[PDB]
RNA sequence: UCGAUGUCGGCUCGUCGCAUCCUGGGGCUGAAGAAGGUCCCAAGGGUUGGGCUGUUCGCCCAUUAAAGCGGCACGCGAGCU
RNA sequence: CGAAUGCCGGCAUGAGUAACGAUAAAGAGGGUGAGAAUCCCUCUCGCCGUAAGCCCAAGGGUUCCUACGCAAUGGUCGUCAGCGUAGGGUUAGGCGGGACCUAAGGUGAAGCCGAAAGGCGUAGCCGAAGGGCAGCCGGUUAAUAUUCCGGCCCUUCCCGCAGGUGCGAUGGGGGGACGCUCUAGGCUAGGGGGACCGGAGCCAUGGACGAGCCCGGCCAGAAGCGCAGGGUGGGAGGUAGGCAAAUCCGCCUCCCAACAAGCUCUGCGUGGUGGGGAAGCCCGGGUGACAACCCCCCGAAGCCAGGGAGCCAAGAAAAGCCUCUAAGCACAACCUGCGGGAACCCGUACCGCAAACCGACACAGGUGGGCGGGUGCAAGAGCACUCAGGCGCGCGGGAGAACCCUCGCCAAGGAACUCUGCAAGUUGGCCCCGUAACUUCGGGAGAAGGGGUGCUCCCUGGGGUGAUGAGCCCCGGGGAGCCGCAGUGAACAGGCUCUGGCGACUGUUUACCAAAAACACAGCUCUCUGCGAACUCGUAAGAGGAGGUAUAGGGAGCGACGCUUGCCCGGUGCCGGAAGGUCAAGGGGAGGGGUGCAAGCCCCGAACCGAAGCCCCGGUGAACGGCGGCCGUAACUAUAACGGUCCUAAGGUAGCGAAAUUCCUUGUCGGGUAAGUUCCGACCUGCACGAAAAGCGUAACGACCGGAGCGCUGUCUCGGCGAGGGACCCGGUGAAAUUGAACUGGCCGUGAAGAUGCGGCCUACCCGUGGCAGGACGAAAAGACCCCGUGGAGCUUUACUGCAGC
RNA sequence: CGAGCUAGCCCUGGCCAGGGUGAAGCUGGGGUGAGACCCAGUGGAGGCCCGAACCGGUGGGGGAUGCAAACCCCUCGGAUG
RNA sequence: GUGGUUCGUGGAGCCAUGGGGGAAUCUGGGCGGACCACCGCCUAAGGCUAAGUACUCCGGGUGACCGAUAGCGCACCAGUA
RNA sequence: AAUGUUCA
RNA sequence: CGCGGGGUGGAGCAGCCUGGUAGCUCGUCGGGCUCAUAACCCGAAGGUCGUCGGUUCAAAUCCGGCCCCCGCAACCA
RNA sequence: CCGAGGGUAGGGCCCGUGACUGGGGCGAAGUCGUAACAAGGUAGCUGUACCGGAAGGUGCGGCUGGA
RNA sequence: GUGGGAGAGGGUGGUGGAAUUCCCGGAGUAGCGGUGAAAUGCGCAGAUACCGGGAGGAACGCCGAUGGCGAAGGCAGCCACCUGGUCCACCCGUGACGCUGAGGCGCGAAAGCGUGGGGAGCAAACCGGAUUAGAUACCCGGGUAGUCCACGCCCUAAACG
């Protein structure tokens, strides 16, 4: 039956995007924490 | 009159609708910078702040003239009497001799063809606006202004009206639709006559939907909810409030006066 | 027995106890006969179909030689409902 | 370290067991190869066919094509593959996006607010399956194509040039521009026939050389040309409006003219011409060919489109586009021609109802748009069969036990089954007869109960298209006649009625145990709210309410409609009371105290004046709410209209009543039944109905709950036979919970009170397989209930204490 | 950190085979002093009816280390709101 | 009103503040724990100022520190799969 | 300021 | 079995709590008005205060053992 | 073909009966009050509306068969 | 037909003042009110009484009659408009056209009912205070529907001469 994950490229970008993460101070902290832990992908890698 | 229907389907053996003859001679709006895209929306900045609104037929907004001292003395012919989705009252499309067209909340009696004008000089007859000071004590008027130059705000609902009770200083005493006795400045305009389309208070919605077409979604009762949702909610198997009747926010809802006490607005009221 | 022993009734499958409801013997009788009553020995085998109720239990209807009582975790839910 | 349902890892047990994932289905012959049920080819066979076939979006990212390969992945096999290695492969001025437009919303110069972070927010900017915009028919590749190529037809810009005109905005106006339901006339797509046109061929098996059988009879196409439509009055003067800048709009005024004309703009044929071109037969290609390429009929949901009619709930924006003038500039400049030139960026493979997307899986689940042929059935996208095209579901082979699942049938009976007709049967389409109470006059109605239904031949009426007439289709009407058990001969396809309860009705709900008498609902009443409304969100700014104004908006309860909705303001709440009582700061300082030699400086501090609140006074019930007891009494008895007395704020009215409410209770009568703890009707000592937490009713409605009947049945007496899929056997692959170790029997005792394991006695060769579930206090979950813990949460209030708010 | 599930609302698109019933209007006839009103005919209304797609999830059975952490078969409700 | 301090209203000063009233410039003005009086300390309502002090991403040196279930989560292509 | 047993 | 409420002239209710007094209404009795009855006027009688014990000097009254009475609660499974 | 009848199914009229229920007629001296007839001691009557053990009472209007 | 007359005949719109009640202002003080007598109730929160301003609803004094009008129910301030009947006179017109009226249709006080309005006084029900043996009544103090309008119903009567 109709499952939880229904992939939408634009939605993903607009939601968890780099720019998106940048606007909100909360997001800027995310980018901070991740960059500082060593993640290879700061943001959900998705190509268009 | 109101149109009634045979009982072919229930909910429609009780249903009734307006006599649209009054309108006629025009269904299409006077586009000419008369209607505007009108934004729907039962909430403000996210949260719903008025319950149960939403849905309801698409609607175009007709911009009407609620301050007529713009064209003092410039007379106009009454082009038509159209339908307005945004109100109980019907509007009248009136061409000015000027060439400029405007809309006015159609008073009762007004007819396509008649002439009309606003001003002090203006003759005391249906459709004409003038400062209350220049209106004969006793005459019925609608679309009254509250403070001068601030525009009309009283007696605009279908078939509503205010009557002049007499002057007294720079003010004139009006008995408002509600029935309250307020002193209103003499400079406040007001067009003569009643609001018109008084059969309105009589149309019987009929079915559960239709109340929907009017953008009103279902209103659920307090007791029906749970202790958390409302003060009335709770109690095993049907109960009687159990608290003095109250709103979901908790204030008493039967008889408790609410208007602000120290409001300067008083001093000019009496009813 | 609570780091769990599924609780009523029914259905299905029974088995046992016997303080015996039938059917076998028997002594009294206020036993003439045909009947019955009460006690004695004896379960080998029997111990119906419906109406009402979730009922067990009952109370009815129509029968019967009789339509017995009770134990088996008020037998039986890794058998069903 | 031996235990912590300990942690990590390894390996066991169950066990060669369950299972190998839709019961659409397979067989054989050839190949290939080390090896093939499983790969390739062929021939049979079966399944799908509004698809199980095509095309597009999303998401997926190479899976696409070719050559090699088989460890692992494909639940078996594998030579095969969506798998491994390698190499190819995606071409655009016109398709879709961007160098266009705006929606909700987002952002956000100004501007407002906020301890900071940050919140609103104007212009502007961003934002699209919506608006706007120029590409058709074929042909090619292993793999791309509206992209390359062919033919035909367009779009922008730039230059030169000839010929035109007051040219010219981010400004003005027009326009773009809009609903739902119902529809006319033409068309087109699509489809069906043809005695006509073209064709290789075929006469089988009893017959047929046949007006036979079989195959196929189109696509695109500028200008012009027709045929359908859509748009549209022309004039001439004034003008207080278009934040007047206009000869453009808009307003008045007046010659003419109008179910039109002309002018415009589409659609459709037609068109120079280009293109395609079966079946069959011979190896995707050839041949079929210089293939013919015509005529009727049906005909859209599509086109003409901004067509028309009706209705109430009254149906986006902006740009392009016309037009108007502003500065300006008139050498500019726009406009039309005509040739030359210029024409960027991104996507394009493949999957795409699924083995490539979301579900850990090559998962019987989920996933938006378009096409979706033919015959038959009243119609249809339904059902049955079938084209094209695609499949036979990634373990097989036998055996024909119980038992289970899905399915067919049954003597006689026909609900006796059972909590309950649960389930299954019966009925089923269409045409015609013909239908009751009751009702809100619509309905109840498909009431019920019946008859007809196939094919053959004859006569006969209307229509549409033609042309009036033949063909071709569309509706019919009447006679005779034939055959079967049976004619909607298969598939789709109501069982019916009577009487209660609840809610009026359609509708909503606990995604995954409740679809209901619950919620909602039209409608009734109460109450608040005069607009910077009340109310809601927010510290605020600000916003919703509402570009609304009590015929409006918020809160509450009841819940269509009908007839109605009584008494009690004692307490509680709310509304009203400029008096008094009390009351905090603050004002006021009689009076008193600490110090100084003092002037002083400090402290207390009474009268009295001091809000709201509470007190007090009064109102108020569709406001929280409440709405009695005990004695006696009639000329038989019974009973009590009547009387006494106590208490109250007042003592329950109409109506209903052993009820969704009645404990005693299966109350008592009556009805139904052979029998009725249920049901219906009555009664009324109502444990404990009762009037908007509404009372009593009500036609219609209901996958709601109860009681009866008729019909009909394996539900049952009572079980029997048969079918397919498992189970069983062989070959291939091969799990799981659980598990202290086991060499694991019965009885009567015993024991922590329910023993394979102690005692006694009694049976008992060792080991499996197919079955059944009594025990192993079997498994699974550190019992939900229960109690306990000075454990936790959610909820309430006249619990305490705070805070928001007022 | 989340409204790529679910709930509500906002903007913009799409979709709903085929049957049945036959309201209001109109049109003609009848009626009357004029009306009301009554007939036929046309017309095509409705949180109307049947029933696919589509949206559900009523009863039963199957399933329960599943095909599936809610599925399957029969049955059933809506289907211009 | 509050905050700070050991100071939780306490006899509660001092040092800070939101609100109200509101001076003086050395005969000025604050403090020495209510308040007075003496005695004594100090000069508010402007600003700057090394060093001693804190930490360890980084380089080095040591260790009665670990030795691949340890030691950082990573000794290995780990903030990866 | 209620009332007034029956048949004559 | 539990909680606590009521027992008084003939009727229905007081009085108990802060023991010394039984009070009200009704009726029953006699006497009046009437013609007579009712209403009314006048004036009286009437109570082991459910019962059986010890507290007191004294018990309707304080205390306990029953006896009819009246209510309320009886649950979780 | 018709056809007496027979069956099945739904209607219409009438008679009998029915727990129970509503009011009526009738039966020498039961119970409660006293509405009407004399201002019947609240003029009566009446249609209609609510209420009440009962006759009745009151509202609104009409009557004179009252003043 | 012509020419005159009288009338609260009917409908619609407008309007007048007295009066009752309430609101505001002013003044003023211990009672008011009610009855058979009282009480409930109203009033020291400033009532009654009197003055001034205002809202509002209903009804029409004097004229007024023993009167007029209509078919009946019924109809009373004044204005206008719309309109029904009726009488007199002239002797002109038509030329028996007449009368009644089963059924039908129209009207039809009051009460009552629906939808919306309106609400001063009055006032069923209803609550109080008395009066009474009782008093579900007469009396008194309050009070709702109703009375009032518009529209649609109801169609009865001592609709009586
Ligand atoms: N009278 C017959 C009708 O019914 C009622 O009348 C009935 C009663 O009123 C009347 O009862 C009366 C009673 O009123 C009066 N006060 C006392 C009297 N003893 C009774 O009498 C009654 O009962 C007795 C037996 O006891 C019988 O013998 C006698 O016939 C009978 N009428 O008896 C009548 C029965 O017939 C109406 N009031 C009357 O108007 C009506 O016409
Ligand atoms: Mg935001
Ligand atoms: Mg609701
Ligand atoms: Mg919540
Ligand atoms: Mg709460
Ligand atoms: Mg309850
Ligand atoms: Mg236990
Ligand atoms: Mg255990
Ligand atoms: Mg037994
Ligand atoms: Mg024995
Ligand atoms: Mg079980
Ligand atoms: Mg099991
Ligand atoms: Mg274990
Ligand atoms: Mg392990
Ligand atoms: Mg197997
Ligand atoms: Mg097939
Ligand atoms: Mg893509
Ligand atoms: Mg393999
Ligand atoms: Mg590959
Ligand atoms: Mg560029
Ligand atoms: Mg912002
Ligand atoms: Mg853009
Ligand atoms: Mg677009
Ligand atoms: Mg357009
Ligand atoms: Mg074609
Ligand atoms: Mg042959
Ligand atoms: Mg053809
Ligand atoms: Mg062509
Ligand atoms: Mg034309
Ligand atoms: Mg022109
Ligand atoms: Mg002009
Ligand atoms: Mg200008
Ligand atoms: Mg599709
Ligand atoms: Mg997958
Ligand atoms: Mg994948
Ligand atoms: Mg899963
Ligand atoms: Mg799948
Ligand atoms: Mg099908
Ligand atoms: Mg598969
Ligand atoms: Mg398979
Ligand atoms: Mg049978
Ligand atoms: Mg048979
Ligand atoms: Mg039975
Ligand atoms: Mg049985
Ligand atoms: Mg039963
Ligand atoms: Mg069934
Ligand atoms: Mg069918
Ligand atoms: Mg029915
Ligand atoms: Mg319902
Ligand atoms: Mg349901
Ligand atoms: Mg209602
Ligand atoms: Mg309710
Ligand atoms: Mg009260
Ligand atoms: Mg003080
Ligand atoms: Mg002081
Ligand atoms: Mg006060
Ligand atoms: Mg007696
Ligand atoms: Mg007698
Ligand atoms: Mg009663
Ligand atoms: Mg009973
Ligand atoms: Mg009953
Ligand atoms: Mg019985
Ligand atoms: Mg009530
Ligand atoms: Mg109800
Ligand atoms: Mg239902
Ligand atoms: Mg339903
Ligand atoms: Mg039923
Ligand atoms: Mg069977
Ligand atoms: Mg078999
Ligand atoms: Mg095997
Ligand atoms: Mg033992
Ligand atoms: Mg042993
Ligand atoms: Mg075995
Ligand atoms: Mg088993
Ligand atoms: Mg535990
Ligand atoms: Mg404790
Ligand atoms: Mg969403
Ligand atoms: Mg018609
Ligand atoms: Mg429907
Ligand atoms: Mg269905
Ligand atoms: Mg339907
Ligand atoms: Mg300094
Ligand atoms: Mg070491
Ligand atoms: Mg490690
Ligand atoms: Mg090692
Ligand atoms: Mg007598
Ligand atoms: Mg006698
Ligand atoms: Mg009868
Ligand atoms: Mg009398
Ligand atoms: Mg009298
Ligand atoms: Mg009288
Ligand atoms: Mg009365
Ligand atoms: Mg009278
Ligand atoms: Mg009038
Ligand atoms: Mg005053
Ligand atoms: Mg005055
Ligand atoms: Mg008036
Ligand atoms: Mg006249
Ligand atoms: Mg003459
Ligand atoms: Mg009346
Ligand atoms: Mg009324
Ligand atoms: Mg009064
Ligand atoms: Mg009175
Ligand atoms: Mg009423
Ligand atoms: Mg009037
Ligand atoms: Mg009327
Ligand atoms: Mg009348």
């Amino acid at each position: 039956m109709k499952r939880t994950w229904q992939p939408n490229r634009r939605k993903r970008a607009k939601t968890h995007g780099f720019r998106a993460r940048m606007r909100t101070p909360g997001g800027r902290k995310v980018l901070k924490r991740r960059r500082q832990k060593g993640r290879w992908r700061l943001t959900p890698a998705v190509r268009k | 009159a109101v149109k009634k229907f045979k009982p072919y389907t229930p909910s429609r053996r009780f249903m009734t609708v307006a006599d649209f003859s009054e309108i006629t001679k025009t269904e299409p709006e006077k586009s000419l910078v008369k209607p505007l895209k009108k934004t729907g929306g039962r909430n403000n900045q996210g949260r719903i702040t008025v319950r149960f609104r939403g849905g309801g037929h698409k609607r175009l907004y007709r911009i009407i003239d609620f301050k007529r001292w713009d064209k003092v003395g410039i007379p106009a012919k009454v082009a038509a009497i159209e339908y307005d989705p945004n109100r109980s009252a019907r509007i009248a499309l009136l061409h000015y001799v000027d060439g400029e067209k405007r809309y006015i909340i159609a008073p009762d009696g007004l007819q396509v063809g008649q002439q009309v004008v606003a001003g002090p000089d203006a003759p005391i007859q249906v459709g004409n606006a003038l400062p209350l000071r220049f209106i004969p004590v006793g005459t019925v008027v609608h679309a009254v202004e509250l403070e001068p130059k601030k525009g009309a705000k009283l007696a605009r609902a279908a078939g509503t009206s205010a009557q002049i009770q007499g002057r007294e200083g720079d003010y004139v005493i009006l008995r408002l639709p509600s029935g309250e006795l307020r002193k209103v400045h003499g400079e406040c305009y007001a067009t003569v006559g009643a609001v018109g389309n008084a059969d309105h208070k009589n149309i019987v919605l009929g079915k559960a939907g239709r109340s929907r077409w009017l953008g009103r979604r279902p209103h659920v009762r307090g007791a029906a909810m749970n202790p958390v949702d409302h003060p009335h909610g709770g109690g095993e198997g049907r109960a009687p409030r159990g608290r003095p009747p109250a709103s979901p926010w908790g204030w008493q809802t039967k008889g408790l006066k609410t208007r602000k006490r120290r409001k300067p607005s008083s001093r000019f009221i009496i009813a």
